[PDB]
């Protein structure tokens, strides 16, 4: 908010709305992810009031009403493990609230329980899981008869599987580890940026008042300039650093948008 | 926002056409008592008013509070991080305060498309509009001149924070919450099943771009010619 | 900063034995010297004292002393006389002011006594002080610390009386001096 | 009779407040478990130096510093006294007055920086005598007097350690109050490397 | 004055091909996904779905 | 190796920081790629004689 450096900056160019057409840019980019990667439901799914699906138990992966959340029980410990306005700099919120993705996710988990893979190509089609699971034994080779004559056991492994996963995030730190880099890399960008400010970048003094006030302005104008280039470079950093994760973080969100298509709406044969 | 997209035309959308910052009002300045007797003038202090301030050779906009945080007797201004001040303690009363930057964010319209009407609804990111038609607080800032619906529809301009608006009939710009989806609770038994009776086939397009311009640039006929 | 001390300060001082006070670590209020209305003359070289409210100094100098008043106008750089020649010198780039009011309703009764030096085998240099007052050898043959023929005593006394003309009464001078280096300052 | 400076001996750098959050400073300092020299006289200053004086009967009293101290060049003359503390640039011990201010373990910093006296002082309760127990304090309760001159001696006028600054970066770690809970020298060890 | 426009001019033209270059990134990934819809899609019958 | 210069790059600031944070990024993101690619065996395995 100083005119004189406004009039400095101003003669430079359109390099400030080439920096916020990139950063919108980006911007756009990540609600476009997100959305891609979780709306791939048509409508959501409500799931059934009484569970009996077989013997297998989903309590820890759907979602609780008691929670004011919303969210099962599994989503809320990785939320917990996880530990996520100056000048100039502003966080727009994500389009999609966490609850809405919580409820994309569980309309995607109350559709491939109830239907199998059916919802995925079209309308949902319900069959009971134990069937649906032997659908799925037919799809690696092994004949259905082995998932019927060992439902209870089956039933009994997926329980004590999805117990395992429980005490595995509760316990063992740093699970989470690629969301918590993601989180700590963009703090530690806007962080260096804001940094940058009180680098002196060559001038006489950093804070743009005190060069103001105790030069004239014939001379205080070469050392505001120095102060506009270093600045101005370092946010161009930061602006080709935030285009480059976002790109890796686009790979990402596309490899997640496959997993979730090829995966969860119907089996895969891709090996591993 | 004809303006900042050098057009006389601009397609639905939602366009950050500028930037809001709350101006400051009677900028004050304070040194300690002259106790000792060229000097400094010194004035009263405000609460609660973005405020251009000097203190002690410091100087700062933002607006002053009441801060928890106590000092220690020879601290006289804080940094919470980032070698940003953030606390300072004013010299005549030896009282700590608190600096928040004034509120400020980018102020961005939402039209539905020229030939469609001119008509506009502002939204001001993240400003708890209790300052400069109908005036909605959202998560996403405040939105100006535009209807809140309590109904809900599928999304069509991007708000923010789970909020989308649209131009719907009279004839007017209307913000709600998206919805996901239909509800439906397929039936589930474990002795019932739904088998397809019939089948359509259907044609889908998936357009991917897979090439640009191959542009080239003389360096030097572009650098000095 | 002690101002009141030097400028009210009931008994000056003579000319030849001109007072300094230096002016430290201090905030000085110069608005109470140039909103008064009670100078003659507020000569300043180079500074200007209505600015120097939110300036610092690394030196300041108060010089007091009593001359009259067709002899207020040599306390000036580039001046010459009795009073610039033997008793208070001023350099060319003198940086300071020459601040100068009538006293004759103090220095005037019908009991101060007040001094001047007459002879000096050179003059002055800038702001240099001589209170010697030894016997002045205008001739050839020296004086034995008496006076005689071609000796004279070097201090003469003023005549301020009551009714002198206004140039021949006393006026009270101080000489703010400043300084202004790459170095510490204590004076603001 | 050296003995090593341990831990003790940082003073807050600067006035400014931080809250559990973990600076890098740079300006001199006092190096982790640096022999310094136990006096038991005449000692040097070379740049700012550490002070640290334990004195059950309060025997030791104010510091004359002073560059040359031969009456040529004017001194310090850090004294002290039951009423107040007097320092003048300028009683039993002696050797154009510039300035004088009066007023009001035992840590004690002392350092000259563009001409400007700082002092740091700290008062603990002492249980263990003739060891400077590895422990962490720090205050700035200072008085700055514009010298500009590179002081060279102490003469203090029943045994005080002596050690010297030096400048290298050190990370200090706040606490919610603000005071310096703890703090590392970054070239004293691989490890706080 | 010409280093000044020189220095100007230069550090325009590295961002422009700097952000040719991640627009030419992503470009190529995208070239890549329609290669492979090209190979698993038209040139045969794919059961990886949607 | 020059004093006079590594003082005047100081006020730049944490530009060369910056660069050795994304180079030794790349550095261990070539090692991961390499693991990714050919570390897909939990044991070593032999062919009979
Ligand atoms: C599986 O689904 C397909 C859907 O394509 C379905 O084929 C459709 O069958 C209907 C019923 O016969 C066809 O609709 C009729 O088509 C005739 C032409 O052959 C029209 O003349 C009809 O119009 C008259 O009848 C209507 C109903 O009585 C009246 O409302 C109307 O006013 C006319 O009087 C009517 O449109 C339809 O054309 C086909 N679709 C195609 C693409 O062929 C098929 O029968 C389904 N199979 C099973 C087993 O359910
Ligand atoms: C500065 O840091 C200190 C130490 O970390 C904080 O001191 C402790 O603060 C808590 C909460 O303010 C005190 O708990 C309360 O203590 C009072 C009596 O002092 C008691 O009646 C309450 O029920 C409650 O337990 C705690 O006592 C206090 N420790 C002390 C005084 O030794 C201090 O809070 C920090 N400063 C600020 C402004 O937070
Ligand atoms: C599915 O698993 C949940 C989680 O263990 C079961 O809920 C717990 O059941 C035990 C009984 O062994 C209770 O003591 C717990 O209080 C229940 N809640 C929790 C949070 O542990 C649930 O019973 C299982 N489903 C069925 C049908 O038994
Ligand atoms: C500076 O002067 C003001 C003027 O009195 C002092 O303000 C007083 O502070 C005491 C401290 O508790 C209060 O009880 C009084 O009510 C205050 N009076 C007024 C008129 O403000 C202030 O303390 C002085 N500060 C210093 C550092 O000397
Ligand atoms: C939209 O829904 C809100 C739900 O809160 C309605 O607001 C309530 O309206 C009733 C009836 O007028 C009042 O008794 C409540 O006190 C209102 N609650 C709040 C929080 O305002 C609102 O009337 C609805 N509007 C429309 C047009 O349907
Ligand atoms: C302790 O120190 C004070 C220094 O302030 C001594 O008192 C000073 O004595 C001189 C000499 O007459 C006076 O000019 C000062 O005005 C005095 N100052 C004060 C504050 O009283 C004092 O003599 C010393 N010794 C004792 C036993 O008090
Ligand atoms: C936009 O409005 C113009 C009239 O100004 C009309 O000719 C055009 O068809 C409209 N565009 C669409 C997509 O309806
Ligand atoms: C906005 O501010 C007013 C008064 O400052 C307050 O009453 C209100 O709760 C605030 N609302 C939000 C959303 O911050
Ligand atoms: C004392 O001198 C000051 C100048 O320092 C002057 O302003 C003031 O009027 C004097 N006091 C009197 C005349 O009572
Ligand atoms: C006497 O002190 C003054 C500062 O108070 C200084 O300017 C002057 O040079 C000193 N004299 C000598 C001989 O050092």
């Amino acid at each position: 908010d100083s005119t004189e450096c406004s009039n400095l900056l101003l003669q430079y160019g359109s390099f400030c709305t080439q920096l916020n057409r990139a950063l919108t840019g980006i911007a756009v980019e990540q609600d476009k992810n997100t959305q891609e990667v979780f709306a791939q439901v048509k409508q959501i799914y409500k799931t059934p009031p009484i569970k009996d699906f077989g013997g297998f138990n989903f309590s820890q992966i759907l979602p609780d009403p008691s929670k004011p959340s919303k969210r099962s029980f599994i989503e809320d410990l990785l939320f917990n493990k996880v530990t996520l306005k100056f000048n100039g700099l502003t966080v727009l919120p994500p389009l999609l609230t966490d609850e809405m993705i919580a409820q994309y996710t569980s309309a995607l988990l109350a559709g491939t329980i109830t239907s199998g893979w059916t919802f995925g190509a079209g309308a949902a089609l319900q069959i009971p899981f134990a069937m649906q699971m032997a659908y799925r034994f037919n799809g690696i080779g092994v004949t259905q008869n082995v998932l019927y004559e060992n439902q209870k056991l089956i039933a009994n492994q997926f329980n004590s599987a999805i117990g395992k996963i429980q005490d595995s995030l509760s316990s063992t730190a740093s699970a989470l580890g690629k969301l918590q880099d993601v989180v700590n890399q963009n703090a530690q960008a806007l962080n260096t940026l804001v940094k940058q400010l009180s680098s002196n970048f060559g001038a006489i003094s950093s804070v743009l008042n005190d060069i103001l006030s105790r030069l004239d302005p014939p001379e205080a104008e070469v050392q505001i300039d120095r102060l506009i280039t270093g600045r101005l470079q370092s946010l161009q950093t930061y602006v080709t650093q935030q285009l480059i994760r976002a790109a890796e973080i686009r790979a990402s969100a596309n490899l997640a948008a496959t997993k979730m298509s090829e995966c969860v709406l119907g089996q895969s044969k891709r090996v591993d | 926002t004809k303006c900042t997209l050098k057009s006389f035309t601009v397609e639905k959308g939602i366009y950050q056409t500028s930037n809001f910052r709350v101006q400051p009002t009677e900028s004050i300045v304070r040194f300690p008592n002259i106790t000792n007797l060229g000097p400094k003038k010194s004035t009263n202090l405000v609460k609660n008013k973005c405020v251009n301030f000097n203190f002690n050779g410091l100087t700062g906009t933002g607006v002053l509070t009441e801060s928890n945080k106590k000092f220690l007797p020879f601290q006289q201004f804080g940094r919470d991080i980032a070698d940003t001040t953030d606390a300072v303690r004013d010299p005549q009363t030896l009282e700590i305060l608190d600096i928040t930057p004034c509120s400020f964010g980018g102020v961005s319209v939402i039209t539905p498309g020229t030939n469609t009407s001119n008509q506009v609804a502002v939204l001001y990111q993240d400003v708890n509009c209790t300052e400069v038609s109908n005036v909605f607080q959202t998560r996403a800032g405040c939105l100006i001149g535009a209807e809140h619906v309590n109904n809900s529809y599928e999304c069509d301009i991007p708000i923010g924070a789970g909020i989308c608006a649209s131009y719907q009939t009279s004839q007017s710009i209307i913000a709600y919450t998206m919805s996901l989806g239909a509800e439906n609770s397929v039936a589930y038994s474990n002795n019932s099943i739904a088998i397809p009776t019939n089948f359509t086939i259907s044609v889908t397009t998936e357009i991917l771009p897979v090439s640009m311009t191959k542009t080239s640039v003389d360096c030097t006929m572009y650098i000095c010619g | 900063c002690p101002f009141g001390e030097v400028f009210n300060a009931t008994r000056f001082a003579s000319v030849y034995a001109w007072n300094r006070k230096r002016i430290s670590n201090c905030v000085a209020d110069y608005s109470v010297l140039y909103n008064s209305a009670s100078f003659s003359t507020f000569k300043c070289y180079g500074v200007s004292p209505t600015k120097l409210n939110d300036l610092c100094f690394t030196n300041v100098y108060a010089d007091s002393f009593v001359i009259r008043g067709d002899e207020v106008r040599q306390i000036a750089p580039g001046q010459t006389g009795k009073i610039a020649d033997y008793n208070y010198k001023l350099p060319d780039d003198f940086t300071g002011c020459v601040i100068a009011w009538n006293s004759n309703n103090l220095d005037s009764k019908v009991n101060y006594n007040y001094l001047y030096r007459l002879f000096r085998k050179s003059n002055l240099k800038p702001f240099e002080r001589d209170i010697s007052t030894e016997i002045y050898q205008a001739g050839s043959t020296p004086c034995n610390g008496v006076e005689g023929f071609n000796c004279y005593f070097p201090l003469q006394s003023y005549g301020f009386q009551p009714t002198n003309g206004v140039g021949y009464q006393p006026y009270r001078v101080v000489v703010l001096s400043f300084e202004l280096l790459h170095a510490p300052a204590t004076v603001c | 009779a050296y003995t090593n400076s341990f831990t003790r001996g940082v003073y807050y750098p600067d006035k400014v407040f931080r809250s559990s959050v973990l600076h890098s400073t740079q300006d001199l300092f006092l190096p982790f478990f640096s022999n310094v020299t136990w006096f038991h006289p005449v000692l040097p200053f070379n740049d700012g130096v550490y002070f640290a004086s334990t004195e059950k009967s309060n025997i030791i009293r104010g510091w004359i510093f002073g560059t040359t101290l031969d009456s040529k060049t004017q001194s310090l003359l850090i004294v002290n006294n039951a009423t107040n503390v007097v320092i003048k640039v300028c009683f039993r011990v002696y050797s154009n007055c510039t300035f004088e201010y009066v007023s009001q373990l035992r840590e004690f910093v002392f350092k000259n920086i563009d001409g400007y006296f700082k002092i740091y002082s700290k008062h603990t309760p002492i249980n263990l005598v003739r060891d400077l127990p590895q422990g962490f304090s720090a205050l700035e309760p200072l008085v700055d007097l514009p010298i500009g001159i590179n002081i060279t001696r102490f003469q203090t006028l029943a045994a005080y350690y002596v050690g010297y600054l030096q400048p290298r970066t050190f990370l200090l770690k706040y606490n919610e109050n603000g005071t310096i809970t703890d703090a590392v020298d970054c070239a004293l060890d691989p490890l706080s490397e």
